[PDB]
């Protein structure tokens, strides 16, 4: 049974926080 | 107050845990009775306030919370086993199929939690624990803390984490994600470290020294040492059994740049799930007996 999907500071930036998340959880 | 004690199980640094019944329904369930003047422990008043606000069936579940003056006990499901046993025993044999179900249940788990802005920050395979139905889920709570408003085992712990970042997203457990995928693959532990130095230098020395084209402004982390250009020994030498789109999988979890290492999402919308075969049914997952 093949498995189918179902539905910044330079130091952050780095770290892997992209000024995005924030604007997407606000 | 209404759980009996059945069996004890260990302690660690934070509390002990035993087996209970719940006597009312007889169910099965862990007990987490944690072990000054400070109050009830931020630990389990961390691990209470996340459990409730999630629920899915790859996340540990809190059902409980009972006690007496700043000692508190925390009711979960009994999980049977963890991972760490699996890869631990050598009795044990893991098919692609196998890693392939272990590595979609914790991405789908990590996926839930991720999109309600959870980090767990302490994936390990001890803290990825199974049940007598094979169903994978998060644990140990008590390092998770919400993300998106402006840690880990030094083995699985990520690069950037070891390289001190004080903010970081999703991909400090993709990282852990991508060790414990490679754990199951080796049957060890992929990056045995000593100290912060050792951990990078075998994360340099088996995956190759990360340059500022694969994860720009590296240099910008606080506890950034720069190691020495190790070619890293390429992924198909290391796991000389994993295929392609395996290989793939690897090489996305692995990634140095947290933001192209792929999110749990897109690690699940990878060819190498949906490729043959597909992943074995969380009752045919093997049992550490
Ligand atoms: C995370 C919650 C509190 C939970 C739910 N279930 N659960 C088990 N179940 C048994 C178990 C799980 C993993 C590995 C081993 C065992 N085990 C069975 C018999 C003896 N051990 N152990 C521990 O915590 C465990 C792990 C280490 C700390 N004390 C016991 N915590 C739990």
């Amino acid at each position: 049974a093949l498995y189918e999907y179902q539905p910044a500071s330079p130091q952050d930036l780095a770290g892997g926080y992209t000024s995005s998340l924030a604007c997407h959880r606000a | 107050k209404r759980y009996e004690k059945l069996d004890f199980l260990g302690e660690g640094q934070f509390a002990t845990v035993y087996k209970a019944r719940d006597k009312n329904t007889n169910q099965i369930v862990a007990i987490k009775k944690i072990k000054a003047k400070d109050g009830i422990n931020r630990t389990a008043l961390r691990e209470i306030k996340l459990l409730q606000e999630l629920s899915h069936p790859n996340i540990i579940g809190l059902l409980d919370a009972f006690g007496h003056k700043s000692n508190i006990s925390l009711v979960f499901d009994f999980m049977e086993t963890d991972l760490e046993v699996i890869i631990k025993d050598n009795s044990l044999v893991l098919t692609p199929s196998h890693i392939k179900a272990y590595m979609l249940m914790t991405l789908q788990g990590l996926e839930y939690l991720h999109q309600h802005w959870i980090l767990h920050r302490d994936l390990k395979p001890n803290n990825l624990l199974l049940d007598e139905n094979g169903v994978l889920k998060l644990a140990d709570f008590g390092l998770a803390k919400s993300f998106g408003s402006p840690v880990v085992t030094r083995w699985y712990r990520a690069p950037e984490l070891l390289f001190g970042a004080r903010m970081y997203g999703v991909g400090v457990d993709m990282w852990a994600v991508g060790c414990i995928l490679a754990e199951l693959l080796l049957r060890v532990p992929f990056l045995p470290g000593d100290s912060d130095l050792d951990q990078l230098t075998r994360i340099f020395e088996t995956l190759g020294t990360p340059t500022e084209e694969q994860w720009p402004d590296m240099c910008s982390l606080p506890d950034y040492v720069t190691f020495k250009s190790f070619p890293g020994i390429p992924l198909h030498h290391i796991f000389s059994a994993a295929g392609d789109d395996l290989l793939d999988l690897i090489q996305g979890l692995f990634l140095f740049n947290p933001c192209a290492r792929i999110t749990a999402t897109q690690a699940l919308k990878m060819k190498y799930f949906s490729n043959r075969p597909g992943p074995t049914p969380g009752c045919q997952l093997p049992r550490p007996n």
